[PDB]
DNA sequence: GGGCTGCGGTAGCGTGACGGCGAATACCC
DNA sequence: GGGTATTCGCCGTGTACCTCTCGCAGCCC
RNA sequence: CCGAGAGGUA
């Protein structure tokens, strides 16, 4: 609407004001009450399309998993890499950025500290293990899990 | 079963097969008699559509209906649906040892205990309280630890704060979306009628304390006691399963 | 979709506790179909430990012991 | 700070210093007394000229749009943009008159 | 002026718009749809007599037989409305119609008939309503709650982008009758327009035209204008006129008189229009290819020999012109199918069409709307000449007609109530211009388009309903009528229409269940705007629009009070000022506004008369003559609010409060709140309980008074006069003279209603506010209702409140509470319970109501009587017995008090069958209730002898006047005094009718209320005698009740401090409660705060009138500091004029101050800061309304000074000691072995299935694990786990839950064989 | 003028055929030995073009016509012939 | 008094959700 | 004969709790 | 103690 609501509430607000605002304001009720609904039964597809999958193992014994790069849109460097590849176990072992060396070794879970000596070195990327490669037959081993999240 | 009155509350399945052997009835009667072909085609077709209607109601054109104009409920409806037999009596059941009120703060608490009035006490640990009363002597039958607990004497109290004492429950926000809206705390005795809560769990139930109401649940064999302290205590939830970030901040 | 995917399962009791029960239904009855339990909500239904938590012991005991 | 208790002490003394957190917390802010007044939403005082100067824009721009200069799509975009402007003007105004006053 | 209960305590009223037009009566709604509905209104509209001249008279199919209708009436209720509610009646009339059978020979359309008989017959009774708007249906208390519907009459929607998936438009139009059959035009995305009938199958629609006896030919004259091909000198030359090239490729070389205008190539401009009609071009000789593709308009024949040319319709090719060259058909009629604007719908459709004549038409809309069964002629015929055309089966109202009239722009607003041919095709019409592009579609939530529906049309629609059932009866028994041997009441018959007319007042979605905890919950729940209903809109289904506030709500709907959940604006609330329109749409007042100068003359609008019009604000500054002070003032137009100049408008706002309703005007300092609050706050408003002590808002709005007054709570003085008598169960009122009546002498009796049950348990109770000797005008209360002092409206209370953080107790939304309130009973609110208990009518024998009960003792007889039904004012527990009944196998079966109740037994009502004899104390009770009814006649009569005598001593004055022989004999003869031949024996003869009158209906009267109450009553058929226990709890305040403000600050009382720990300023008083200032930035409520400021000076004001007039000082300076207390500041509407008040009415004004002076502090036009400061100066408080305060443990001061004022804070009845509830092991559902649900059932928790989804999560498998099987279901395992338990073994023995056996029955009941497998 | 079948509401047989019979509906139904050989089945016989289904659909004591589908059904003269027991 | 039963009528009542997906089928080769 | 492509018709549409009324008439057998 | 309708709390 081109003509604003020029008044705040410590200032009283006038009749027509008062009325935009409560366009404004409807909208966003009816929105929650008729939204919890679409969020509810979300939450139901959800555990019921999971509803099997339990860790069953300790190792599936792979060496495949999806490559953990930082998210950037175009702007500024979105989401760092420490926020993804926090506490999820490596594919391969982690080349140091400089030549060849073994930085990480090939199945350790990155931990703070890890992340830590990963942000020192300002490493491009890392190959990690994700639970859509993991090669256990009904279930999905420990390591292609990762951290407890919680524990 | 009859309601409160003189006339019997039936039910839908009752009527969609009595009129199935109605009809059936009247088959065999007009097979006997040597009806022409057009009547017991009608009869036959009558019996068809009374079975289908039967077994699942509605799924042929237009569905029969007793009182008034709202179909009458069949047996793929007492399976299928959001009232069936799994999304309401399988999947989640209604359960005894368990209470409902409304919370509020009381933030003396410990954040691994909570308030818990006396009378939803006695009333959710009568069998503790009765084995209890039976054993230190107070009481030689059952009915006579009952009628103890019905007038509610002096010494019933101190055997409740002896069943409580490391015996956690389990509360519940009606809304329980994610597993820290079932946490386990250890009760302490409350004069007042509503659950006291310790402030900074309300940050993982989203309750605020507007009017609103929690369930308690009591873990009655001993595997359960302990899921409820090692697994599900408050204090072993202060991290979000979501993410990294805690949800025991301060609010 | 996760829908489809949940109901086209190995496991009837799975997908008839989901969305719609009528199809589910008659697609395991007509294929004759069996369901090794196997999981959590088979487990729900039928009133017994879930293969998941505590009960993970109790179903690696009973696996073990077939 | 509670997280960092966490990766460092582990649980128990987390436990024990979420509590002692809260109860610190609540202690210190019944000693405060912070209250809410009518006085402290400070209105700016740059803010009646803000919106006349607002008031002096859309003016100018109506009086093109009765010489049929401009457009209407541009004239309904131009007031949406002095709008947004005016309102980010009038936020730095009392925001500066809030959190420095 | 003013009157005199406005004198007693006048509210500071704040306001600098004066105010022109007065509230309506705010129930006038239900009360002027019911006065509509029963009311002896001659040329028949609206009403009953509108039912009864459209059934009657009723003659049947040539019988020779014609039944007629006279006049109609409403005797007396048999029972007045108390002890209708109390029996458990309807409240109803009987409906006394006069009925003529005339009846004819052979022969006899004009002949005089044979015989005629007329009676008074009796069908059905209807529910009359109360005075409150109100009706009593079994016993309870309900309301019809008006519907918001769409009007009758044609909408054009559009449906723009959701078909399709390609962004092609549709257009429907919806003709919806009001009564009948409903048709819809529509297009598809082959641009073909189709007809559908009652949202059936798909016809294409120019069939319907096939079947209103119209040719092709016409059909093509309607729809397209023709382009004339003249056969000349070469190539078939054209008219043209300039208009039909516009916008369009200039496809040939156009040339004429020797000069070529334009060439082929360039699009045809209108400057090319322009030259063409200079130029004067109409004939063009035209290419061969240009005919090439159009369509001939009519039939043509070759005449020679006979035949057919082509069919209209037709697609012209080059040798189809070669055909009708040759012939002789010079003038060749072609279809203007413009693809811009004048597209070609009606000829496509018509290539759709497989039809030809009007019979095959006919033919085919039959088969479409009833399949199967064989279609002829007369059945076709029939079925589609009753469908629209007929005045029984489909009627547009006069609503239909003038919306069907105004969408097609015709002149004329009344017509008749059919459709014709010409509606059709002008519906047609406007949907194809809607296409082509001129005219637009309409919108459903414009409340121009949108009618109300009340209780006086949804009553008289269910009444026709029953008339024509009885009328169809009455044909039926006409036919098979012999006669002379009845009278028509063998004929028709009273079932169908009370059947009727009961299935709508009893089972409805609308006829519903009364909010009755509240003046305002009752004055809200009766103008009630709801969108559900029959014809209307589901909860579950739609939508977003029309949840959604449209700019025409703007003083018709209140934008803020709808109720939050799964309905929220489909339950809207009406205005204040919002009247009903004649047609039911929704007009709100205006002033009109001739020139600069704004008339003080008012004007209703509805929303298609307001878009029009530019209607200014209400708040618009004018001074001293009505000129708008600025040159631009803020407006709107057509939904738009924009500013506009200051001669330019038509209209302005009547009051500023009228965009809002009557729950959120009562809201002060609305304007500053947010919407959201504002809305949680009117509907907790709705919700208060009514408290013990009730005590006026503080901060009002000045609409408190006429919500007490209009819902009828209070006893509102009849006529005027002086008390003589004051009593809190009656209230006697000597009348002046000048109200009173010639005869009838007569002083008014108000019987006010004592502690007694509300709809929600509360208790509604009356206190006369008037003392002995005292005046009172009309229109002046007298007896305060429930949450009413001193006819104001006093919902919660006023109590002194500190923000800030107090040691966490006020955590989220928690509020801590001192001890004075508890001790003070400040919110110790009384319920009372009604508790029946039943003899019933069983095998073996009935039960009795004795008293002596087996397996007791003398802790059950203590209580109970001689009859064993509780005495009356017995304290009583959870657990008692109240009424002992016992059933012989003998079994207790004894009403005993619910689990967690106390209370004291305040009434015993005991109903017995007329045959079943009576224990004794039901003859207690009934020569009890004898006597009272005996008394209180006795009363009526003699108060009434003593005001009629009163009148005969003021009479006696003079003429013949006998001073000290008046009272030698008594009373009785005052007539046989000496008085001569005049008006004044005339007088006396007048009270001595009245005298006689009395006596004759006193003793009438007593005889049949001693039949009323010594027969038996009503009862279900089954049940022997019923007594009804009515208990009163009182429940005080405790942790964990729910307290809110007016502003949407919710609150769970958390813990009840004692005095000493609260926080007291330097004067020493501690603060009452204690909120949180957190919730106010979050929350963007900031109202609160100015009512907590202004209540903080209001009773600053009255602390300082209580040291002026406790140290008691002479009334000079009491009456110049309350005259300086109501001047204070601005310029105002109020002034006083307080120098008229007799030295005693400054006293008793100042008596009903000293607890603080109460502001009203009106809606959007409140009060100001300033003003708010300046009162703050006048009492001798801080200006920034902040006190430093210390701490009740510490003793030592908050840092950073405290918020402390006066908050009205209400108590909702969501109360902790009705929601606690807990079970270890009560009883078992039946089907499924599972608890029962509920608290009024001793039933469990359900774990649903998102707790078991969260206990999946964790490891919780053995606590699921009991969860499920041994906790809730499984037999053996709960039994066996209920004794390892009290033997102090907690181990479970689970086994299978019994729900999952009643799933493979119910499975294995079907064709399917599930098992279970190997061990 | 052919045959129809008429199924009557539940005991109403009597008022069906006699609303039929003041109409020129032929009615049939074979009355053993005094009840109905048949159940609540009629044989009405009338042409749609003299008197419409509907109007036989709306007599009082007529349930539904035997339809089979959408057209109700035309029983054979045969079946009516062999009815004269 | 009763069994039973889907409306009550010499028809027509219905009429304000929306999307997704898969089979059934129509139109055009 | 089978390839698009429209139409038809079945699926689904949050959790927990609280209160209230009302739940067969017709009926000709 | 099963169904429907209306209303409300979170
Ligand atoms: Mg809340
Ligand atoms: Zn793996």
């Amino acid at each position: 609407i081109e003509t604003p609501i020029t008044a705040n509430f410590r200032e009283g607000l006038n009749v027509l004001q008062y009325f935009i605002s409560t366009h404004g304001a409807r909208k966003g009720l009816a929105d929650t009450a008729l939204k919890t609904a679409n969020s509810g039964y979300l939450t139901r597809r959800l555990v019921d399309v999971a509803q099997d999958l339990v860790v069953t193992e300790d190792d599936c014994g792979t060496h495949e998993g999806i490559m953990m790069t930082p998210v950037i849109e175009g702007g500024d460097v979105k989401e760092p890499l420490r926020d993804r590849v926090l506490g999820r176990v490596t594919a391969e072992d982690v080349l140091k950025p400089g030549t060849a060396d073994i930085l990480v070794p090939r199945n350790t879970l990155l931990h703070e500290q890890w992340c830590d000596l990963l942000e020192e070195n300002s490493v491009d990327a890392v190959k990690v293990r994700s639970v859509v490669s993991c090669d256990t037959d009904f279930g999905v081993c420990a390591h292609c899990y990762g951290r407890d999240l919680a524990r | 079963v009859p309601l409160d009155g003189g006339r019997f509350a039936t039910s839908d399945l009752n009527d969609l097969y009595r009129r199935v052997i109605n009809r059936n009835n009247r088959l065999k009667r007009l097979l006997d008699l040597a009806a022409p072909d057009i009547i017991v085609r009608n009869e036959k077709r009558m019996l068809q559509e009374a079975v289908d209607a039967l077994l699942d109601n509605g799924r042929r054109g237009r569905a029969i209906t007793g009182s008034n104009k709202r179909p009458l409920k069949s047996l793929a409806d007492m399976i299928k649906g959001k009232q069936g037999r799994f999304r309401q009596n399988l999947l989640g059941k209604r359960v005894d040892y368990s209470g409902r009120s409304v919370i509020t703060v009381g933030p003396y608490l410990r954040l691994h205990q909570c308030g818990l009035p006396k009378k939803m006490a006695l009333e959710l640990f009568k069998p503790f309280i009765y084995g209890k009363l039976e054993l230190r002597g107070l009481a030689t039958t059952i009915k006579a630890a009952k009628k103890m607990v019905e007038r509610e004497e002096a010494v019933v109290w101190d055997i409740l704060d002896e069943v409580i004492r490391e015996h956690p429950v389990l509360l519940n926000r009606a809304p329980t979306l994610h597993r820290l809206g079932i946490q386990a705390f250890e009760p302490v005795l409350i004069e007042g009628k509503a659950i006291q809560l310790h402030p900074l769990v309300c940050a993982a139930y989203n309750a605020d304390f507007d009017g609103d109401q929690m369930a308690v649940h009591v873990p009655l064999t001993l595997e359960a006691q302990l899921e409820a302290r090692a697994l599900m205590m408050s204090t072993n939830n202060i991290l979000s399963p979501a993410n990294g970030e805690p949800i025991i901040v301060p609010s | 979709g996760i829908t489809k995917a949940s109901l086209a399962t190995e496991s009837f009791i799975s997908a008839a506790s989901f969305q719609e029960t009528t199809r589910v239904l008659t697609e395991a009855a007509v294929a004759g179909k069996r369901d090794e339990l196997r999981g959590l909500k088979e487990n729900v239904i039928v009133g017994r430990l879930i293969p998941a938590g505590t009960g993970y012991a109790y179903h690696q005991d009973r696996m073990r012991r077939r | 700070m509670l997280n960092t208790c966490y990766r460092i002490l582990g649980l128990k003394p987390t436990v024990i210093f979420a509590d002692q957190i809260m109860y610190t917390g609540f202690a210190y802010a019944a000693r405060s007394g912070a209250s809410v007044g009518i006085d402290d939403m400070v209105i700016p005082e740059k803010k009646h000229e803000i919106i006349s100067e607002a008031e002096a824009e859309v003016a100018e721009i109506q009086e093109q749009f009765q010489s049929g200069l401009v457009t209407a799509g541009e004239r309904y975009n131009k007031v949406i943009d002095i709008w947004a402007a005016a309102n980010d003007r009038v936020s730095k105004a009392m925001m500066d008159n809030l959190q420095t006053e | 002026v003013y009157s005199y209960t406005e004198k007693k305590r006048i509210r500071k009223d704040f306001g600098k718009r004066p105010q022109v037009l007065d509230v309506p009566y705010l129930l006038s709604i239900q009360l002027d749809s019911f006065q509509k509905f029963i009311e002896q209104d001659p040329e028949g509209q609206y009403g009953l007599e509108a039912a009864f001249r459209s059934v009657f008279p009723i003659q049947s199919y040539s019988g020779n037989s014609e039944l007629q209708y006279v006049s109609y009436r409403l005797g007396e209720p048999v029972f007045d409305v108390q002890e209708c509610q109390i029996r458990g009646v309807t409240y109803s009339a009987p409906l006394r119609v006069k009925l003529r059978l005339v009846i004819y020979e052979r022969e006899a359309p004009e002949g005089t008939v044979k015989d005629i008989k007329e009676q008074e017959v009796y069908m059905g009774e209807i529910p009359l309503m109360t005075d409150n708007g109100t009706f009593v249906i079994n016993g309870t208390e309900r309301v019809i709650v008006s519907q918001l519907h769409r009007s009758p009459g044609v909408f054009f929607d559009s449906d723009k982008g959701k078909t399709h998936s390609s962004g092609k438009v549709l257009y429907n139009a919806r003709i919806i009758p009001y009564r009948g059959s409903w048709l819809d035009f529509e297009f598809d995305p082959k641009d073909n327009l189709f007809v559908r009938i009652d949202r059936r199958r798909k016809l294409p629609a120019t069939i319907i035209l096939r079947a209103l006896n119209y040719t092709t030919e016409q059909i093509l004259d309607l729809f397209f204008e023709k382009v004339i091909f003249e056969i000349r000198d070469n190539k078939l030359q054209m008219e043209l006129v300039p208009e039909r090239l516009r916008g369009e490729t200039a496809s040939f070389d156009i040339e004429a008189n020797g000069k070529v205008y334009v060439e082929k190539g360039r699009r045809i401009t209108a400057r090319h229009i322009r030259q063409l009609e200079k130029d004067d071009v109409k004939l063009i000789e035209v290419p061969v290819e240009y005919i090439a593709g159009k369509v001939v308009a009519k039939d043509y024949i070759d005449e020679s020999t006979g035949e057919l040319i082509c069919a209209a319709n037709m697609e012209l090719s080059l040798d189809l012109l070669a055909k009708l060259s040759q012939s002789g058909h010079k003038r060749i009629e072609t279809l203007f199918t413009n693809d811009l604007d004048h597209g070609p719908y009606i000829s496509e459709t018509l290539r759709v069409d497989p039809t030809n004549d009007r019979l095959s038409a006919l033919v085919e809309i039959y088969r479409m709307m009833r399949p199967g069964e064989p279609p002829t002629r007369e059945a076709a015929e029939s079925l589609f000449e009753n469908l629209f055309f007929s005045e029984d089966r489909y009627d547009l109202s006069a609503v239909g007609r003038m919306k069907f009239n105004r969408s097609l722009l015709r002149e004329e607003i009344e017509g008749s109530g059919i459709l014709s041919k010409d509606d059709i095709i002008d519906v047609m019409k406007k949907l194809i211009d809607i296409r082509n592009g001129k005219g637009e579609v309409d919108d459903i939530d414009h409340l121009g388009n949108r009618r109300i529906r009340s209780v006086g049309e949804m009553a008289e629609n269910q009444f026709r309903v029953g008339l024509v059932r009885v009328e169809r009866a009455v044909k039926e028994r006409l036919s098979l009528g012999d006669l002379d041997t009845l009278m028509p009441q063998d004929m028709i018959n009273a079932k169908p229409i009370s059947a009727a007319v009961k299935e709508f007042f009893g089972s409805s979605q609308l006829s519903q269940f009364m909010d009755q905890n509240n003046p305002l919950s009752e004055i809200t729940h009766k103008r009630r705007i709801s969108a559900l209903g029959p014809g209307g809109l589901t909860r579950e289904r739609a939508g977003f629009e029309v949840r959604d506030v449209h700019p025409t709500h703007y003083g018709r709907v209140c934008p803020i009070e709808t109720p939050e959940g799964p309905n929220i604006g489909l339950i809207n609330s009406l205005s204040v000022y919002a009247q009903t329109n004649e047609y039911g749409f929704l007009e709100t007042p205006y002033r009109k506004v001739t020139d600069g100068v704004v008339t003080d003359e008012i004007h209703y609008l509805s929303a298609i008369e307001e878009g029009n019009y530019v209607i200014a604000q209400a708040n618009s500054n004018l001074d001293e003559e009505g000129h708008f002070v600025e040159d631009l003032v803020t407006c709107r137009s057509k939904g738009e609010s924009s500013l506009f100049s200051r001669d330019q408008v038509d209209y302005m706002d009547v009051s500023t409060q009228q965009v809002v309703s009557v729950g959120a005007s009562l809201i002060p300092f609305l304007e500053h709140d947010d919407a959201n609050r504002a809305l949680m706050g009117a509907n907790m408003q709705r919700q208060a309980v009514p408290t013990l002590r009730a005590d006026k808002p503080l901060v009002g709005t000045g609409m408190e008074r006429a919500v007490a007054v209009d819902s009828g709570v209070t006893a509102v003085a009849k006529r005027g006069g002086v008390v003589q008598y004051v009593d809190a169960s009656r209230i006697v009122i000597k009348v002046n003279e000048d109200e009173m009546y010639p005869g009838e002498a007569g002083i008014d009796i108000y019987n006010l209603t004592k502690y007694t049950r509300s709809n929600q348990n509360t208790c509604i109770n009356q206190m006369p506010c008037v003392s002995l000797g005292e005046p009172v005008e009309r229109g002046d209360v007298l007896a305060d209702g429930p949450s009413t002092d001193l006819g104001e409206l006093a919902l919660g209370q006023n109590m002194r409140v500190a923000f800030m953080p107090w040691n966490g107790y006020n955590f989220e939304d928690s509020i801590l509470v001192s001890e004075r309130v508890v001790q003070e009973d400040r919110f110790t609110t009384i319920h009372i319970q009604e508790l029946a208990c039943v003899s019933r009518d069983t095998k073996l024998g009935p039960e009795e109501i004795t008293a002596d009960i087996p397996n007791v003792g003398e802790a059950a007889l203590s209580k109970l009587d001689e009859s064993g039904i509780v005495y009356i004012g017995a304290e009583v527990t959870g657990g008692d017995i109240l009424v002992g009944k016992v059933t012989p196998k003998v079994k207790d079966s004894s009403l005993r008090v619910p689990n967690g109740v106390s209370g004291t037994v305040i009434d015993v009502q005991v109903f017995t069958r007329d045959g079943v004899e009576k224990d004794k104390r039901a003859l207690e009770i009934e020569e009890m209730q004898l006597k009272q009814a005996k008394k209180d006649l006795s009363e009526e009569l003699q108060i009434l002898e003593a005001g009629l005598f009163s009148r005969i001593r003021a009479v006696l004055v003079a003429g013949g006047v006998e001073a000290e022989k008046l009272d030698k004999l008594p009373r009785d003869r005052w007539l046989e005094l000496g008085l001569t031949d005049e008006e004044k024996q005339n007088q006396l003869e007048q009270l001595a009718e009245q005298y006689d009158e009395l006596k004759h209906e006193f003793e009438k009267k007593l005889e049949a209320k001693r039949r009323k109450i010594t027969q038996g009553d009503d009862l279900a058929p089954g049940v022997l005698k019923i007594v009804k226990v009515y208990l009163a709890v009182k429940r005080r305040i405790q942790p964990g009740d729910k307290m809110a403000g007016r502003h949407g600050n919710k609150g769970v009382i958390s813990k009840i401090n004692p005095i000493e720990d609260m926080p007291y300023d330097e004067n020493g008083t501690p603060v009452d409660i204690v909120l949180n200032p957190l919730g106010v930035p979050s929350r963007m409520n900031i109202g609160q705060i100015l009512e907590t400021h202004l209540g903080m000076a209001a009773k600053g004001i009255g602390d300082k009138i209580n040291a002026m007039l406790k140290q008691q000082q002479e009334v000079a300076k009491l009456r110049e500091f309350i005259q300086r207390a109501y001047d204070l500041g601005a310029d105002v509407r109020q002034k006083v004029d307080l120098s008229t008040f007799s030295d005693e009415e400054v006293m008793r004004l100042a008596e009903n101050l000293r607890k603080g002076m109460p502001i009203a502090t009106p809606v959007f036009d409140g009060a100001k800061e300033a003003e708010i400061k300046e009162l703050l100066k006048l009492g001798d408080l801080p200006t920034s309304g902040q006190i430093r305060l210390y701490d009740g443990r510490t003793g030592e001061q908050f840092e950073r000074p405290v918020t402390v004022g006066y908050m009205y804070m209400l108590k909702l009845n969501h109360l902790v000691d009705d929601k606690m509830h807990a079970r270890s092991t009560g009883s078992y559902s039946l089907v499924t072995q599972q608890p029962l649900g509920g608290k009024a059932q001793f039933g469990g928790q359900r774990f649903g299935e998102m707790e078991v989804w969260a206990l999946e999560a964790y490891g919780a498998a053995y606590t699921l694990q009991e969860m499920l099987t041994v906790k809730s279901d499984d037999v053996n395992g709960r039994t066996k786990m209920y004794k390892n338990i009290v033997d102090g073994n907690h181990q479970m023995e689970p086994g299978m839950p019994e729900s999952f056996n009643v799933l493979l029955k119910e499975i294995r009941s079907l064709g399917i064989n599930i098992e279970l497998e190997d061990e | 003028q052919s045959w129809y079948l008429l199924y009557c509401k539940r005991g109403q047989l009597q008022r069906a055929q006699e609303h039929l019979e003041r109409q020129a509906v032929n009615c049939l139904a074979p009355m053993i030995t005094s009840e109905p050989l048949f159940p609540n089945y009629l044989f009405v016989e009338f042409d749609p073009e003299v008197i419409h289904t509907t109007t036989i659909n709306a007599t009082r004591g007529v349930s539904h016509f035997v339809r089979f589908g959408a057209s109700p059904a035309i029983v054979p003269s045969a079946v009516i012939h062999q009815l004269s027991v």
